[PDB]
């Protein structure tokens, strides 16, 4: 029994933080990737403005 | 975290980096040629933030110089520090701008921005550390407002863990009397907002104010108002540019003094334009402040106060806590602790003691009404349209800076009516 | 055997250590290069100071230590430093870019890049010993190192060595001396990752070491210098059980049987005397009694709070020095009578008492005088719960209007770790008020 308990501390321990760790990195990505999509929108808006110039010419 | 790339865009932003430049190079003891000629080694430990060591112990500015005027070329390299710039760093136009924003964003200036991009990457590769970017500019140009604007949403994207700051000047009808600024700066503040992590504002109405009224001259040139921007700029680079305890780069700051993301736009001031119980009153009175709001209309979020000079700091200790015990109501309860202190053993030429103010007050939003009162009295009548919407812009995009800088200030209002309880 | 490492992390536990190292070797006689000429036995030993010291066959005595923060320039000047030559260069373990006071880029975002060397670097130290007992952490609440890493490296030590013990040197905030508006949240997020992952933590409040510097040293405006001088006094008395030979010295791990009743009330207030500048000292030999009766005086607590509002589970005294047990006896009868020492009616309400002879050194041109006699209590009280309290506060202030918060976001974090983290303090801060209420 203290050998089953001290491993399930160490058990439960390692997959509480391997779960976390993945969380992270998972909403880390997610806001890096919204941050970078809303500038890649931006370059699609100031290609728009780039040709209303040209198509008013 | 050491290196810092700097980017100065516009007449506006060229003139103010040139000044900022020769500043600190004095002050770290390098001559015109980028030679060390000091006597402590304190002007060389963080000399890498701002300085490349080239071959034959030559220290040369980490400074990227941009235009779409030439002459402005010309102005800078005949300055007092213009042989120690990098050659190939200077990236300049061909036609100008002529106080147009959508021609230095949108057009005239998205044709430069790669050739600019270039010399970042170019001089970003070479960091050991690089920590963030700082742009000087004015947002009532069109270069500097609007080119300035395109280089942080692209300096973004290829750097998007990098911190990214301003010392952005905001235009006025008694400096400058060109009509259109108040569209310009409205528009630069919508992406502002969205994409800097710390925007110091320095304000031509403050210092016109403070040249007139404390400096004694009766019409101040750009000279004039630059001597006092170069003080404030010299101020708030003291804490990268010198040792003294202070461990922080400027995340660590940022971190410290932007407790929500789109509130990052910071009250500068200078004291003196002496004891420290005098110096600590100066700088936090309004008549000091670089951007023109008054603190005792609103609540500061967080303080930050540097000073400079052989002081007491025991002295220090108790006249920082005189004045928030004095000034309770003017800082929000619900952030303890929020006005922090640093103290630096040299202090700058001229001066025996100095103190630089940095400032996230609500009462900001005070010059963010003024500009866009200007503002709102052009474009519902909308004049000088044909400037923007010729270069291909849309009226949506218009009303859109318009809201999102009546929502800044609808925020800034919000914590300002915040309570703890 | 019975090795101890020590383990410091971020700033203020790295310059903590170089003030324990230089203290220790001033204790046990090591020079600057590491060298020990009262030690006889070459390349090794079974001696009480090599549980913080292994030997090499040169005769260098090198600690059994890890020092490791998430940029250079602290650990730069231990490499440039007195005492370069006593650190093996993989012991000292730096990054490029630190935590910028965010808990979020300690324990994810940069702390994982570098933590699975420093396990590296740990298991190095951990094999050289024949019967590791544990782990000393040295760190503070407030730094993004000092909070995230800390927490990173706990949970991984718990994996990597099971139960084997773990101590904590938390240093707790202050504004006098802290720069840093976020160490309210970095301080919550840590105490409560870490909670599961330590036996037993000694908390110092920089305030009240700032106030021990001010009043007793006559200090203006201490430093970190003054600061950590002082409180590697207090580390030194703590781990002067572990590292010297004694008939009246009683291990750090008895005490911690009657510290911790229960496991997460690991949290003992220290306590120690006497802070006394050379100028005072002269012709003032400070007794036994005088500086026992000094320990119940709360000035020279390393915490802020009030015992004497409250109510004790243990109560250790740690003497150092010239000291018998009847003098300790003597002065102990005298407190009882005198002072408000009021125990939990389900503990003993007996002393427990420690001596060790070797008498306590000063760092050369330090502001301590040299004492002949010192002593630290180690007493469990429930008044260390306004430390909690306080600091529970500041969090919740920033909290409710979500300030700062987007810089813990932006690097990954989520709001459900904040009030999780805000939760389990809430319920710390029950269990102490719990421990105190009387039986049925
Ligand atoms: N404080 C200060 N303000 C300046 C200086 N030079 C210009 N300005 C202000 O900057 C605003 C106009 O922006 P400029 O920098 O001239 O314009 P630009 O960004 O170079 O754009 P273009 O002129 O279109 O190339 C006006 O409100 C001026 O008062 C200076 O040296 N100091
Ligand atoms: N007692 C003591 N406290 C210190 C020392 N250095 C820093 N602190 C305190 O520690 C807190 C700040 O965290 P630091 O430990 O400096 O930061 P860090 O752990 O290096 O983490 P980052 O710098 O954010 O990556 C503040 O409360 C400081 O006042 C020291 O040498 N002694
Ligand atoms: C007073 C001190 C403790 C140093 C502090 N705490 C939070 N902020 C500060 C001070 C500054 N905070 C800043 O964000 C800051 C900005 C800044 C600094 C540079 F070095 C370069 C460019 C900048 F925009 N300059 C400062 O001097
Ligand atoms: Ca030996
Ligand atoms: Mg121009
Ligand atoms: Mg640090």
């Amino acid at each position: 029994k203290a050998i089953e308990e001290n491993n399930n501390f160490i058990k439960m321990a390692k997959e509480k933080l391997a779960q976390k760790m993945e969380s992270n990195k998972e909403n880390r990505e997610a806001h890096l990737a919204a941050m970078l999509e809303r500038l890649q929108e931006k370059d699609k808006h100031a290609e728009e403005v780039r040709k209303n110039k040209e198509l008013k010419e | 975290m050491r290196e810092i790339v700097h980017i100065q865009a516009g007449q506006c932003g060229n003139q103010i980096g040139a000044k900022f430049w020769e500043v600190i190079s004095d002050e770290h003891g390098i001559d015109p040629t980028g030679s060390y000629h000091g006597d402590s080694d304190l002007q060389l430990e963080r000399i890498n933030v701002y300085y490349n060591e080239a071959t034959g112990n030559k220290y040369v500015p980490r400074a990227i110089l941009v235009d779409l005027e030439p002459g402005t070329m010309d102005s800078v390299r005949s300055g007092p520090f213009g042989q120690i710039f990098r050659p190939d760093n200077f990236v300049f136009g061909q036609s100008g701008a002529g106080n147009n924003w959508a021609k230095g964003h949108y057009t005239e200036g998205a044709e430069l921005v790669d050739s600019v991009l270039d010399v970042v990457r170019k001089e970003s590769e070479s960091c050991d550390c690089l920590q963030g970017f700082q742009l000087t500019h004015s947002l009532g140009g069109g270069t500097g407002s609007g080119m300035g604007t395109l280089l942080i949403s692209k300096i973004r994207e290829e750097y998007p863990d990098r911190i990214m700051n301003t010392f952005s000047v905001m235009p006025s009808p008694k400096v400058s009397d060109t009509v259109v600024e108040p569209y310009n700066a409205t528009l630069s503040v919508h992406q502002l907002v969205e994409n800097t992590d710390e925007t110091y504002c320095i304000d031509n109405e403050a210092l016109y104010d403070i040249c007139f009224r404390t400096l004694k001259l009766t019409t101040p040139t750009y000279g004039d108002l630059n001597h006092l921007v170069s003080a404030t700029m010299s101020g708030v680079t003291t804490c990268l540019r010198f040792p003294g305890q202070l461990n922080a780069d400027l995340r660590k700051l940022a971190v410290n003094m932007v407790p929500f993301p789109r509130l990052h736009f910071f009250m500068p001031g200078f004291a003196p334009l002496l004891t420290v119980p005098e110096l600590t009153q100066q700088m936090f009175d309004s008549k000091n402040m670089m951007a023109a709001c008054d603190p005792r209309h609103g609540r500061y979020l967080t303080v930050a106060a540097i000073f400079r000079g052989r002081m007491s700091m025991k002295e220090v200790d108790e006249q920082m806590l005189n004045v928030q015990n004095k000034n309770s109501s003017y800082f929000v309860e619900w952030i303890p602790n929020n006005v922090k202190t640093a103290v630096c053993d040299i202090p700058p030429r001229g001066l025996k003691m100095s103190a630089t103010f940095i400032g996230n007050s609500t009462a900001i939003q005070e010059l963010f009404k003024r500009i866009s009162e200007q503002f709102t009295a052009m474009f519902r009548r909308k004049a000088f349209l044909h400037w923007y919407t010729g270069e291909g812009m849309d009226e949506m995009e218009f009303t859109e800076a318009e809201s999102n800088m009546n929502d800044l200030v609808s925020e800034y209002q919000q914590y300002q009516d915040a309570t703890a309880d | 055997m019975r090795e101890c490492i020590s383990i410091h992390v971020g700033q203020a536990g790295v310059q903590i250590g170089n003030a324990c190292w230089e203290l220790y070797c001033l204790e046990h006689g090591i020079q600057p290069d590491g060298q020990m000429p009262s030690d006889k036995t070459i390349g090794g030993g079974d001696d009480s100071f090599n549980t913080f010291f292994s030997e090499t066959g040169a005769g260098k005595h090198v600690p059994r230590a890890v020092f490791v923060d998430l940029e250079p320039t602290v650990i730069d000047e231990v490499r440039t430093g007195t005492y370069r030559q006593l650190f093996h260069p993989e012991q000292l373990i730096t990054g490029k870019e630190d935590a910028a006071n965010n808990y979020a880029r300690g324990h994810y975002t940069i702390g994982k890049e570098i933590i699975d060397l420093v396990l590296d670097r740990i298991r190095k130290l951990a094999d050289q010993c024949t019967g590791l007992q544990g782990f000393l952490v040295f760190h503070s609440f407030g730094g993004g190192t000092g909070s995230g890493f800390t927490s990173l490296l706990m949970e991984r030590l718990s994996v990597d060595y099971g139960k084997k013990s773990k101590l904590e040197f938390s240093i707790y905030p202050a504004p006098q001396v802290s720069t840093a508006v976020v160490e309210p949240y970095n301080s919550i997020l840590t105490t409560h990752t870490t909670l599961e992952h330590s036996d037993c933590a000694f908390m110092v409040d920089n305030e009240a070491i700032y106030d021990i510097c001010r009043r007793n040293l006559d200090i203006e405006r201490p430093t970190y210098t003054n600061l950590n001088r002082l409180i590697s006094q207090i580390v030194s008395s703590i781990t002067a059980s572990l590292r010297f030979d004694g008939a009246l010295n009683v291990d750090l791990t008895e005490f911690q049987t009657n510290l911790v009743p229960y496991p997460r009330i690991h949290f003992p207030l220290a306590t120690y005397a006497p802070v006394i500048s050379a100028e005072k000292a002269y012709h003032e030999q400070l007794s036994v009694a005088e500086i026992t009766n000094a320990c119940f005086e709360p000035a020279n607590q390393m915490v802020k709070c009030d015992p004497r509002h409250g109510k004790y589970m243990a109560c250790c005294l740690l003497y150092r020095g010239d000291v018998v047990p009847k003098d300790v006896n003597a002065a102990i009868a005298t407190i009882k009578t005198k002072r408000s020492i009021q125990f939990v009616d389900w503990c003993p309400t007996g002393f427990k008492v420690g001596i060790n002879y070797q008498p306590p050194t000063v760092v050369p041109g330090g502001d301590l005088a040299k004492v002949q006699r010192a002593v630290c209590m180690l007493s469990n009280t429930t008044a260390i719960a306004e430390a909690w309290a306080r600091l529970d506060h500041k969090f919740d202030l920033m909290y409710a209007k979500r300030a700062f918060v987007h810089w813990y976001v932006g690097e990954g974090m989520e709001e459900g770790e904040f009030s999780e983290a805000r939760e389990d303090m809430a319920a710390l801060e029950k269990d102490y008020e719990e421990v105190g209420v009387d039986s049925v």
